[PDB]
């Protein structure tokens, strides 16, 4: 299970900019488990 | 107390294996690097000469 990512600033927050940039690898997982669905985690003060 | 009745501490280690890549691997020997001569080399599984 491999992850690739990169970071870049934005001043046109409304939509994705044009251009081209590549993603670099940073970490790998030897987990070997099966993945079929995924979700996201959020945070909020209350 | 008797020798047969003396307390003993015992440590047991067990094995399990999976089709996932192995994670516990002990070290291997390694030598020093040499320059400017014809030599066989093995780097992390990559093999060659020069
Ligand atoms: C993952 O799915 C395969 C078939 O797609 C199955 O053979 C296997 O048992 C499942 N689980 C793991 C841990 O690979």
């Amino acid at each position: 299970f491999k992850i690739y990512s990169k970071h870049t600033p934005i001043n046109l927050v409304r939509d994705l900019p044009q251009g081209f940039s590549a993603l670099e690898p940073l970490v790998d997982l030897p987990i070997g488990i099966n993945i079929t669905r995924f979700q996201t985690l959020l945070a909020l003060h209350r | 107390n008797g020798v047969g009745y003396q307390p003993y501490r015992v440590v047991v280690l067990s094995f399990e294996l999976l089709h996932a890549p192995a994670t516990v691997c002990g070290p291997k020997k390694s030598t020093n690097l040499v320059k400017n001569k014809c030599v066989n080399f093995n780097f992390n599984g990559l093999t060659g000469t020069g």
